């Protein structure tokens, strides 16, 4: 059996202001939420790392 | 016999979709043989072709040119042209031609909207652009799949349901004027779902999710002074997200050709539905 | 029996409370769908669901002790214990068709995916027989639990409303070539005109 | 997929599918799965609260009730601050001690 | 519809929040070993 | 704040479609543990 | 053969969003980040940013 | 008072004998897909909340440490060692 | 301090005790560096105000502690 | 976009228990009683402790196997 197919509206749609409109506000919030999460794992990432270690040394 | 073939697969779809980019709005033109100079007088319509009954055809624009000095300024009467005259295997689904039926709701030139009150830029230069609606499975050219979008329109029980008896059963249920401009410019919906297939939360949950149309169908019935089931529409509607997912875009009102406001009557249903559930605890007690 | 005593006034004090709530529980059971039935009491209010679940294997297993009770007071223990093991089976039945409705959903979820516009890695064209015989298989279930609940008009209406609104998703997300006569037969009967 | 490897893959769900069901609907099992559920239902939605719906009037509203807010909240002070007159004290203890001991 | 100690579970609950958000991301509790070289150096 | 957290990852990935409103609720009660035992942990 | 029909400079999805969400994304973390950063890092510092030398810096071996 | 007749009606007559079959490989893709969104997402959080205190805050999780003393063994040219427990705490501030 | 990188032990008479002062003092430079950068923070940080510092310094700055020490 | 942020409680962890308000003061005394102890015992811990280093504070070292640790000089 052949799947149906469709056109994703917003790939066909014109830009109109209340997309933007609200889509801004949940971009804001999306962004807010995602710069403090990325802050932690920033924080948790760099303090994982390692010490400096001496120029040629093994172990 | 048949063989995994997930590697297969995975590289058709990824060739596939990059081909796809780079070649994005394939058009073929129904009449090569035109002169520019002739093509200078005559308006370009792409409008999308596509047969899956044929195992051979695949989505497409078809580059049409005609003079729109031979038919009236709609984009039905355009795509009726088109058809009777260039080529009649086109598919598309008319039966009022005053928007009224709501059956020719199609993406004209990047807008939801019936096809038979809409006009079309009179530029030449501009072509203009004729798709089916966007999340909605597409049958045949011009035609999509409205049967998912019936059954949510069937089960809100859109039928005036009443507890008390008539009183004398040789009158008419009592409603004021009042009551009645409460229902109107809200019961003109012609359920052409150009605002559910323009709904961002549709495209997203299509079945969780009951479309605008739908939804002011059942504000409809519940603002309804002669039916009785006010709180149980309301409880049937605020389960799960089949009210919830809206998120208020507004373009439902906005794409509405009919002038109606989908989003004021969701934004009236959420404040009903928090009543009702602050008054479920308030009131019993 | 200072041990007995409190046991039995115990047993006796969460049955019957219980007892008299059971009947409401399994309400807003039937008034919720099959892809949550206890989504009303795990998201606005938990009217006494887990108790209910919880205490109705104590009301089949724990024993009574008899000299404990009296005569209308037995009786009416007994009364509850009988509408907990009820809210017990319906819970039960309840659970075997959210499953059932889950399957067919997962069915659905597995075509979504195929037709998702992101799944730019494992587009597929045609419908492959692994999940062909698995719609079969699916609706020739459905179709034989819809026959199986002719008894029961409301249960028969609501199984239809909730399981096969994705039955005839299926249906409407694949074309009308190939195996799909065969596929859909039994569903064309009756299932396919009501959906639409 | 390849026939074979579908007999595969059904045997495998098929036991995946029979060892998670035993595992479950096993006697002990069972009773520890239920009695887990309840107690875990206990601690979740019943847990220790200062905030509560009153829709008891206030002649049918105990004292205890109104309260126990207050009262928490000096619980609460009263062990830190005595903790920190302690650590104070034990200071000036210790202190003390030593210096008598030597230097 | 009274709710008791209403204005205490809204201040626990953005006391929760803060605690909550200023163990996990340190926020108030930054690093300097980055300014170090950007710094003047006394005695 | 979860609530929204599960609704958004809920409208838009479909993937997530799979879970019930019971794993949710699951997942909902292992968070609020972990972030008690994560508050009671760090004064200690 | 995935044919896409997409306007890219029309549509909602495109330059669109190139223009909208940048300037969408960093409303909060820009307006709330850097005050707070700043003040956090300059209320440390009333005096000044000196490190006080622990290690005998100035001095150098023979 | 809502007019909840029907479901009141179900609820009190329910069928008693009515089971269906189910898909052992769907059931069994549900719930690992179940697993994946569970471990490959909530795991993240999970280890956080439990490791990076660790990370922070190491010296409350090794209570014990060990400290030598070498003399030197000129006739042997061996190393001796004297070790010595010790609680483990801050230095250097 | 800062050591000069070229050892004055007599490899000759004393091999592993040159080598040992010879690596020491060509790693001194990168980890007095490190040193000095990781007590700033401490330093600063101790300076900071309130929960942004002395109430909180000596013990939740542990692994800046460990990581001097090591 | 709706706007959803709010401090208030959610009505469904609001209700109480049959014999009145949730049981609050019995936690409370219990993690009183937890907190005294526990920081009774860090307090002792913490205060009376004094670092004694002389000789009879080494002891020989040996190896997991218990044998004396000895080192060449290869
Ligand atoms: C598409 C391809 C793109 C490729 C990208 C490639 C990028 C490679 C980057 C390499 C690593 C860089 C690390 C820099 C760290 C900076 C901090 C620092 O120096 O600290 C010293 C660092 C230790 O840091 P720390 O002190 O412990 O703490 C650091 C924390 O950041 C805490 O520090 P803090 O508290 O001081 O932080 C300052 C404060 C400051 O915060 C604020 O206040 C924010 C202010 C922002 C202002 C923005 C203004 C912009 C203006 C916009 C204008 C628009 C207008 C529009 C107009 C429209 C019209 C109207 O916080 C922040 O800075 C916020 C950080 C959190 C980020 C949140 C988002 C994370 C998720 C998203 C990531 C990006 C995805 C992009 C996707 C693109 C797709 C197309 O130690 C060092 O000395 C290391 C130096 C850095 C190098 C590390 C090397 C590690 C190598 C690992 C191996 C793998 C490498 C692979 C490389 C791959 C390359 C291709
Ligand atoms: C490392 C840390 C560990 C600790 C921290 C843990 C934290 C995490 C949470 C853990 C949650 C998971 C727990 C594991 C699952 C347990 C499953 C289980 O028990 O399996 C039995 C269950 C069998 O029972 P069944 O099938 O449900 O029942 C029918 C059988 O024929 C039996 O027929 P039957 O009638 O002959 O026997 C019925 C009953 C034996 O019946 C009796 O002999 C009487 C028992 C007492 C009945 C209740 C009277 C209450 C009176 C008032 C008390 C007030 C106190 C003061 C407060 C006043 C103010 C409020 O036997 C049971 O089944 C006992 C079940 C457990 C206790 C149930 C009673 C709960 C209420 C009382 C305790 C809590 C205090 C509440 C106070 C407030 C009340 C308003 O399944 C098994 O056989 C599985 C066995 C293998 C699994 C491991 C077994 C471990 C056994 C532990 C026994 C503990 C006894 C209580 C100790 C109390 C010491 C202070
Ligand atoms: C096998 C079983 C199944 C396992 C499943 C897997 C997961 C594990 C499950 C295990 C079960 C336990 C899980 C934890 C409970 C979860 C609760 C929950 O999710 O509820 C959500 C639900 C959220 O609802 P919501 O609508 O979002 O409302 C929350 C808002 O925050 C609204 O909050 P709120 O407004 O109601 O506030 C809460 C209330 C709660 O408070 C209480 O009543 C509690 C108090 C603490 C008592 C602690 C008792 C501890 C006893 C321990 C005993 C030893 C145990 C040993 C065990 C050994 C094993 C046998 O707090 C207060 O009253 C605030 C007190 C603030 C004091 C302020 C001090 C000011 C001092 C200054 C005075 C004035 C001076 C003026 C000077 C003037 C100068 C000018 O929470 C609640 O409604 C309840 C409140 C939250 C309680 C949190 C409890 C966490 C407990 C963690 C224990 C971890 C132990 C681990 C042991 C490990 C051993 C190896
Ligand atoms: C360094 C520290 C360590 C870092 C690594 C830590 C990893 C921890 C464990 C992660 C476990 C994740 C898997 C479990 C979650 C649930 C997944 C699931 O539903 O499974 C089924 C679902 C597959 O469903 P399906 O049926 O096959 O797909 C069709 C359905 O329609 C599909 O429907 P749908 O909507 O449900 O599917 C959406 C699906 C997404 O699946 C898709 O539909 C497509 C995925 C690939 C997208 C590739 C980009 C496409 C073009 C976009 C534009 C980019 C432009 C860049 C250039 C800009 C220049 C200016 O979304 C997800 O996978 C959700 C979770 C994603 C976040 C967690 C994973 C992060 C992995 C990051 C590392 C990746 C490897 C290194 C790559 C770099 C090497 C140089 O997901 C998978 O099985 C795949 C999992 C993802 C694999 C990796 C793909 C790359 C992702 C990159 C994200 C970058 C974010 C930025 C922050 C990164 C910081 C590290
Ligand atoms: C302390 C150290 C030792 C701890 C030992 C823990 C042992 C736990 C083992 C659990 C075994 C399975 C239990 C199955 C259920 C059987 C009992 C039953 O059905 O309930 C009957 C009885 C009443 O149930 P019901 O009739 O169904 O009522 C509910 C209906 O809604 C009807 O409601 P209603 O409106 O009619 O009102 C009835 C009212 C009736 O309520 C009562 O009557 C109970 C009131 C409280 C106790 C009153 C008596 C106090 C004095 C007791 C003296 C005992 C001395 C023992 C001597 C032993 C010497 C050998 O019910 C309630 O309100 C229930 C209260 C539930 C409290 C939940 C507490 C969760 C938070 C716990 C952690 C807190 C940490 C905070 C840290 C924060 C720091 C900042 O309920 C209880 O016994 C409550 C038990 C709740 C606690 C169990 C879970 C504890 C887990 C703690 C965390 C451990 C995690 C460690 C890691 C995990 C791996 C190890
Ligand atoms: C360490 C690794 C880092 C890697 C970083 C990778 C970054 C990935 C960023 C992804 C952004 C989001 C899109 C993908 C995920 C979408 C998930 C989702 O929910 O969507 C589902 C939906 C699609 O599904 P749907 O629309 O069918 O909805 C589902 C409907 N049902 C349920 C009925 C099936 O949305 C999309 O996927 C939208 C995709 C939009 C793609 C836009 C591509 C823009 C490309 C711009 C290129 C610019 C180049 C400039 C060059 C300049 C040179 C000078
Ligand atoms: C938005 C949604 C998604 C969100 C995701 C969120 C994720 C949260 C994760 C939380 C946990 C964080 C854990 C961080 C671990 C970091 C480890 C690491 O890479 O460290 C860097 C390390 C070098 O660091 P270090 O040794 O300390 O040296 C510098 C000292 N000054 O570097 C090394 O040692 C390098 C070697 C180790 C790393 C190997 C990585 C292999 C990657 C294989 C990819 C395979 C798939 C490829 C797919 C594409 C194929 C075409
Ligand atoms: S509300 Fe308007 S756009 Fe939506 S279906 Fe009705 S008439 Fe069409
Ligand atoms: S378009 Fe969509 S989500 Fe709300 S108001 Fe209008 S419906
Ligand atoms: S022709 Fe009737 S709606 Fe357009
Ligand atoms: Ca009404």
């Amino acid at each position: 059996m052949r799947t149906k197919l469709y056109n994703a509206a917003y790939f066909l749609l014109n830009n109109n202001e209340s997309f933007g409109h609200s889509f801004g506000i949940r971009l804001k919030i999306v962004g807010l939420n995602t710069w403090i999460v990325g802050y932690a794992v920033s924080r948790y990432y760099f303090s994982s790392l390692r010490v400096k270690a001496a120029q040629d040394e093994r172990f | 016999a048949e063989s995994n073939d997930a590697t297969s697969i995975c590289l058709e779809s990824i060739s596939g979709t990059i081909k796809g980019l780079q070649k994005a709005n394939y058009v073929v033109e129904h009449n090569p043989n035109l002169t520019s100079e002739e093509k200078k007088h005559l308006k370009q319509f792409l409008v999308y072709r596509y047969n899956p009954a044929d195992p051979h055809d695949q989505p497409k624009y078809v580059s049409y040119w005609c003079d729109i000095k031979k038919f009236p300024p709609m984009f039905l009467d355009a795509i009726l042209y088109i058809k009777n005259e260039l080529d009649p295997t086109l598919s598309i689904r008319r039966s009022c031609r005053e928007g009224i039926c709501g059956s020719c709701a199609v993406n004209c030139d990047g807008l939801h909207t019936l096809a038979c009150i809409s006009g079309f830029n009179r530029d030449l230069s501009k072509p203009t652009i004729i798709t089916p609606l966007g999340h909605m499975f597409i049958l045949k050219d011009l035609v999509v799949d409205m049967t998912n979008f019936y059954a949510q329109y069937k089960m809100i029980e859109p039928y005036l349901k009443r507890k008390t008896p008539k009183p004398d059963a040789n009158k008419e249920y009592p409603q004021s004027p009042e009551q009645r401009a409460l229902l109107d410019g809200l019961y003109e919906c012609v359920l052409c779902a150009a605002c559910s297939t323009s709904c961002p939360s549709y495209w997203w949950h299509p079945d969780r999710y009951l479309g605008p149309a739908i939804l002011q169908q059942a504000y409809r019935w519940i603002v309804d002074s002669r039916d009785e089931y006010t709180q149980e529409r309301i409880e049937r509607i605020a389960e799960d997200v089949r009210l919830d997912d809206c998120q208020q875009i507004g373009m439902c009102s906005f794409t509405c050709p009919k002038g109606l406001n989908p989003q004021l009557s969701l934004k009236n249903l959420m404040d009903m539905v928090k009543d009702f559930r602050q008054k479920r605890i308030e009131q019993e007690v | 029996s200072l041990v007995s005593l409190f046991k039995n006034t115990f047993l006796k004090s969460r049955v019957i409370g219980l007892s008299f709530q059971a009947q409401r529980v399994m309400a807003q059971m039937a008034k919720t769908d099959f892809e949550n039935p206890d989504e009303h009491f795990l998201l606005n209010d938990a009217m006494k669901y887990n108790e209910l679940v919880f205490y109705g294997r104590l009301a089949e297993n724990w024993s009574i002790n008899p000299e404990l009770f009296g005569k209308a007071e037995l009786a009416k223990y007994n009364e509850a214990k009988q509408t907990l093991i009820d809210f017990n089976q319906y819970h039960a039945l309840v659970q075997n068709l959210h499953e059932f409705y889950w399957e067919l959903k997962t069915i659905y979820l597995e075509l979504s995916r195929g037709v998702a516009t992101s799944n730019f890695h494992n587009k597929r064209e045609v419908t492959h027989s692994i999940i062909e015989s698995d719609i079969k298989n699916s609706i020739h279930k459905y179709i034989q639990l819809i026959d199986d609940l002719k008894d029961y008009p409301e249960w028969q209406h609501k199984v239809r409303e909730e399981i096969g609104y994705y039955a005839h998703m299926i249906y409407t997300s694949v074309n009308h070539d190939g195996n799909f006569p065969e596929i859909f037969k039994e569903f064309n009967k009756v299932d396919s005109l009501y959906y639409f | 997929m390849n026939h074979s490897c579908q007999k595969v893959f059904e045997g495998f769900v098929s036991a995946l599918y029979d060892t998670s069901y035993f595992f479950r609907n096993f006697g002990p099992f069972k009773a520890t799965i239920h009695y887990a559920t309840y107690a875990n239902y206990l601690a979740q939605n019943w847990a220790p609260r200062v905030s509560y719906i009153e829709t008891s009037t206030p002649a049918y509203t105990l004292a205890k009730n109104k309260y126990a807010v207050y009262i928490v909240y000096g619980l609460i002070g009263g062990a830190l601050i005595h903790n920190y007159m302690l650590d104070n004290k034990a200071a000036q203890k210790s202190q003390q001690y030593y210096l008598k001991h030597r230097d | 519809l009274p709710i008791r100690n209403i204005q205490f579970a809204r201040y626990h609950y953005l006391a929760a929040v803060t605690v909550f958000t200023y163990f996990a991301t340190r926020c108030c509790l930054l690093d300097y070993k980055k300014y170090y070289p950007l710094a003047s150096v006394k005695k | 704040m979860f609530k929204e957290l599960i609704h958004i990852f809920r409208t838009y990935y479909i993937t997530f479609r799979y879970l019930k409103k019971s794993n949710i609720n699951f997942l909902k009660n292992l968070s609020y543990t972990l972030i008690a035992y994560y508050l009671i942990i760090n004064f200690q | 053969m995935r044919r896409i029909f997409w306007n890219f400079k029309t549509a909602f999805v495109g330059l669109p969003m190139f223009s909208l969400a940048p300037k969408n994304i960093l409303v909060y973390p820009i307006v709330v980040g850097v005050p707070l950063y700043t003040f956090i890092v300059l209320q440390n510092s009333v005096r000044g940013f000196a490190y006080f030398d622990e290690y005998d810096s100035d001095v150098k071996e023979n | 008072m809502l007019d909840d007749t029907k479901y009141i009606q179900m609820a009190q007559k329910f069928p008693r004998n009515v089971s269906v079959q189910l898909n052992k490989k769907l059931f069994v893709t549900r719930t690992w897909f179940r697993n994946y969104y569970f471990v490959g997402v909530f795991g993240i959080f999970a280890y956080f909340i439990y490791n990076q205190p660790k990370i922070f805050a190491p010296f409350s999780g090794y209570p014990t440490t060990v400290a030598y003393k070498a003399q030197p063994d000129f006739l042997n040219d061996q190393v001796i060692f004297y070790s010595q427990q010790r609680q483990n705490t801050l230095k250097n501030f | 301090v800062r050591l000069n990188l070229k050892s004055n032990v007599d490899q000759n008479e004393y091999p592993f005790l040159a080598k040992w002062d010879k690596d020491m003092r060509q790693n001194y430079e990168e980890y007095q560096n490190r040193i000095d950068a990781t007590t700033y923070h401490l330093q600063r940080s101790q300076r900071g105000i309130a929960v942004f510092g002395e109430w909180m310094y000596p013990r939740y700055f542990q692994k800046d502690i460990l990581e001097l020490e090591v | 976009a709706r706007l959803w942020w709010t401090l208030d409680p959610s009505k469904y962890y609001l209700k109480q228990i049959s014999s009145g308000g949730r049981n609050e003061i019995l936690f409370t005394v219990l993690g009183v009683t937890a907190a005294y102890w526990y920081f009774g015992n860090k307090r002792c811990e913490h205060y009376w402790r004094r670092q004694i280093d002389n000789c009879q504070s080494w002891s020989r070292a040996q190896n997991i196997n218990g044998n004396n640790l000895t080192v060449k000089q290869y």
